[PDB]
RNA sequence: CGAUGCCGACGCUCAUCAGACCCCAGAAAAGGUGUUGGUUGAUAUAGACAGCAGGAUGGUGGCCAUGGAAGUCGGAAUCCGCUAAGGAGUGUGUAACAACUCACCUGCCGAAUCAACUAGCCCUGAAAAUGGAUGGCGCUGGAGCGUCGGGCCCAUACCCG
RNA sequence: CCAAGCGUUCAUAGCGACGUCGCUUUUUGAUCCUUCGAUGUCGGCUCUUCCUAUCAUUGUGAAGCAGAAUUCACCAAGCGUUGGAUUGUUCACCCACUAAUAGGGAACGUGAGCUGGGUUUAGACCGUCGUGAGACAGGUUAGUUUUACCCUACUGAUGAU
């Protein structure tokens, strides 16, 4: 899987084929965070296959849809259990993130386990996501905005408009 | 017509990759106080590029390049020249669009200079990164007219400074005037505040 | 991980005055003036209060590095204040096993002239920084006495004159011969 | 002779140090890492031997 | 050198040998109180962790082993009393006296602290001969590393003629 | 690199087993990619240059550094690193002086630069081998060392824009 764009989150439902022996297999669930539904259903078959004997062929999907944010206007902390392969281990980790929608803080966990641990997506597995009230939280970076008083300043804007114009008779000023 | 730089708080490298494709679209370029330039990493760790490349030499005769050049004004023009096609006629003729100063030598100490908002130190580089100055550097590789330079710029700005008050003067006279002669051109001005010219 | 805020702040004493232009410090008192530039550090400094005031020291969005600067400012401005109402007194004694190191004051206390260290026929000159005086302690035999309002400027002087007296060629837990900071102490006490 | 309080002196700069297995230098006496980069700041460090 | 002259997104990294793209044209074990991120386990508002006091003895200099080791050098055992506590002992010293410092404990001040592992980037490990090569210049609010967006560039490939 | 030991004591001042990770291409191999319409095959002499894995000297850190002497380590290749007997020798050994008498590369630098002592044609002797002709990383003696005026480089000399 490749974390591409912002990761969507997927209900997907499957079960075995019917067969004579039980002719109504149970049903089971995932929660998978993909950039397609095309992606989501193979993802789907490749956890599946890991927990229990059962694979794309002997099996189907019975259910593929988005589920959508429920508060997309409110914001919230993330803890996301994943488990990933360094390369010389395994580990399990807990993250926080705050966003306000719980796939936009999985998107967040994939760039951020690649920009500190040089992390792949095909080498994650994210396990659980819930959202964690302010009380419950664990990470200083995240704990820093919990503050009902909160500000502070914008130091040092740089300039960003830094070709139009490209020659200029003024120096910029990095202070406002 | 000449487009006038002044190279005080630019990065080298920044600087020019962006005067080496001037010259090439054809503009004339004209860079003024090359030993304000400034170059990314620590003093310490930018002698010694220099003196690594002050080692380069034809072992069989020295005399033969690579020539290395200790002005900032020159150390700028080579790598200006190390961006640009400059064996081919295209781009010597380029090369040769391009002047470099260190300091503000006349007739561009009474012109206005130009910077490159994407090449200023200010803006390209995070406040707590050291950085070197291309004149100390220069003068700690050979350059002999650090002291000269500094002197002579020393002139020019107070003489700058006298430019300035006397157009600070002038300007406090306009203000004056647009206020004696507020009635006389309040139609006019109407016009220009009509149309945004004036806010 | 970047912290939104760190600030610490320092108390200014009624009978001195600090001034703030930038980045600059210019905390005057009894003792003279002292000027500090930290321009090298981005952080925000403000004077708080009219009666009992204060200065700030503000470092927003700092990482580790950048969060240490901030009591880094806070000490040396305490320094300042320190040297301008009661001064920075270093005492330095001279050991010696065999040959008497002899120290003679020059220039009001500018320039340390030391003779016969180890036996050596070299004259050993020391020239202090500007605003240090040394002069030998009338209380104690070898004992110098620097004095000052800088602590950087009256520290750095004395250590010229420890690493002046330095063996050579010999075994230093030995030969322990030299003038050695004994004391760190102020002017004027209270 | 040198005074037992001016020996103690003394030896506060000249003896009381440890010194960088791998590299030699001279640390204070509390230093549980080297400062220099030549040993990549190793903590094998070992007491400056009192002279006999 | 054709095309990012995007008001590209989130991080990581400072290197006085930085890094920079299949084959491929250079590095290992082992290390770092550099920095970041994680796992586990402790202790702290009954107020923790530094910083600022005392304590080296009561049975006892425990008996063995000693030319001689009193707590202090080895070999198996390694108890109590008074108490805020006190190892029948952590370090100090000889050929023996002699000697002091920790385990401990409370006086103080008032929010997080400590330990061990683990993995990223950087660093040490890292020495060759003509002067020298991420292709070069150069680049550090990146023109480096990881994960990702729009857009754009051009083969004799694909489409229409 | 680990650290059992050594070092009276004490692993790590200085060493370091059992193990293990590397670097170099100044050793020998392994291979046979280039050269058999020919790249002159050892050593010395001469001459310049470069490397550092530093013997000396400058500035330093550590010792089981009292001094003297010495040993370990750092920045470091600027300047030095010699005269001789035996041997073709490289290598070696000794004599003597020295601050020191370090180690190497440049087509195992250098034969249109020399020399030709050795190896490696044709003569000849000895030993062993062969019936013999003959052979021998076995000894011995005698055995032709060609050309630059071309291009470049270099050294100097006129000069040219
Ligand atoms: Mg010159
Ligand atoms: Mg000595
Ligand atoms: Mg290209
Ligand atoms: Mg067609
Ligand atoms: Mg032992
Ligand atoms: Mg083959
Ligand atoms: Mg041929
Ligand atoms: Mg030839
Ligand atoms: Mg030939
Ligand atoms: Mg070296
Ligand atoms: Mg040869
Ligand atoms: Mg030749
Ligand atoms: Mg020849
Ligand atoms: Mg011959
Ligand atoms: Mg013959
Ligand atoms: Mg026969
Ligand atoms: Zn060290």
């Amino acid at each position: 899987m490749k974390a591409s764009g912002t990761l969507r989150e997927y209900k997907v439902v499957g079960r075995c084929l019917p067969t004579p022996k039980c002719r109504t297999p149970p049903l089971y669930r995932m929660r998978i965070f993909a950039p397609n539904h095309v992606v989501a259903k193979s993802r789907f078959w490749y956890f599946v296959s890991q927990l229990k004997k059962m694979k794309k062929s002997s099996g189907e999907i019975v259910y593929c849809g988005q589920v959508f944010e429920k508060s997309p206007l409110r914001v919230k902390n993330f803890g996301i259990w994943l488990r990933y392969d360094s390369r010389s281990g395994t580990h399990n980790m807990y993250r926080e993130y705050r966003d306000l929608t719980t796939a936009g803080a999985v998107t967040q966990c994939y760039r951020d386990m690649g920009a500190r641990h040089r992390a792949r997506a095909h080498s994650i597995q994210i396990m659980k996501v819930e959202e964690i009230a302010a009380s419950k939280c664990r990470r200083p970076a995240v704990k820093q905005f919990h503050d009902s008083k909160i500000k502070f300043p914008l130091p040092h804007r740089v300039l960003r408009r830094q070709h139009k114009p490209r020659f200029t008779t003024k120096r910029p000023n990095t202070f406002f | 017509q000449v487009l006038v730089l002044d190279g005080r708080g630019h990065l080298l490298g920044r600087l020019a990759a962006i005067v080496a494709k001037q010259v090439l679209l054809g503009r004339k370029v004209v860079v003024v106080r090359c030993e304000g330039i400034n170059i990314s990493g620590n003093f310490y760790r930018n002698k010694l590029k220099y003196l690594a490349f002050l080692r380069k030499r034809m072992n069989t005769n020295p005399s033969r390049g690579p020539y290395h050049f200790r002005a900032p004004s020159r150390i700028f023009w080579r790598t200006v020249r190390g961006m640009l096609p400059h064996k081919t006629k295209r781009g010597q003729a380029a090369l040769d669009r391009l002047k470099v100063f260190d300091g503000i030598p006349p007739p561009y100490d009474k012109k206005k200079r130009m910077v490159v908002p994407a090449a200023l130190k200010v803006v390209r580089l995070k406040p707590t990164r050291k950085f070197a100055y291309l004149g100390r550097l220069a003068h700690e590789v050979g350059w002999k007219y650090q002291a000269v330079t500094a002197t002579l710029e020393e002139k020019r700005k107070e003489k700058a400074k006298i430019h300035y008050r006397k157009k600070k003067q002038l300007m406090r006279l306009r203000k004056q005037a647009e206020k004696n002669v507020e009635k006389k051109i309040s139609k006019f001005t109407d016009v220009l505040k009509t149309h945004g010219l004036l806010v | 991980m970047k912290t939104i805020l760190s600030n610490q702040t320092v108390d200014i004493p009624e009978n001195v005055d600090i001034s703030l232009k930038g980045r600059t410090v210019i905390v005057k008192g009894p003792r003279g003036t002292l000027r500090r530039d930290f321009n090298h550090i981005n952080v925000e400094l403000s004077l708080l209060g009219k009666k009992k005031k204060r200065l700030r020291v503000d470092k927003w969005w700092g990482n580790r590095k950048e969060l240490a600067t901030v009591r880094t400012i806070c000490s040396h401005v305490q320094n300042m204040i320190k040297g301008v109402t009661l001064g920075f007194r270093y005492k330095m004694r001279s050991v010696y096993a065999h040959f008497p190191i002899n120290v003679v004051i020059q220039e009001n206390g500018s320039l340390v002239e030391i003779r016969n260290f180890l036996g050596e026929k070299y004259i050993r000159r020391v020239r202090m920084r500007p605003g240090v005086a040394c002069s030998v302690s009338q209380a104690q035999k070898d004992e110098l006495v620097l004095e000052g309002n800088d602590i950087e400027l009256v520290s750095n002087s004395a250590a010229l004159i420890q690493q002046a007296t330095t063996v050579k060629n010999k075994d230093i837990r030995k030969f322990l011969d030299g003038i050695y900071v004994s004391e760190k102490g102020t002017v004027q006490q209270a | 002779i040198i005074e037992p309080s001016l020996r103690q002196l003394a030896q506060k700069y000249n003896c009381d140090k440890m010194i960088c297995r791998k590299c030699y230098a001279r640390l204070h006496p509390r230093a549980v890492n080297c400062r220099k980069k030549k040993c990549g700041h190793t903590n094998n460090l070992r007491p400056k031997k009192k002279v006999k």
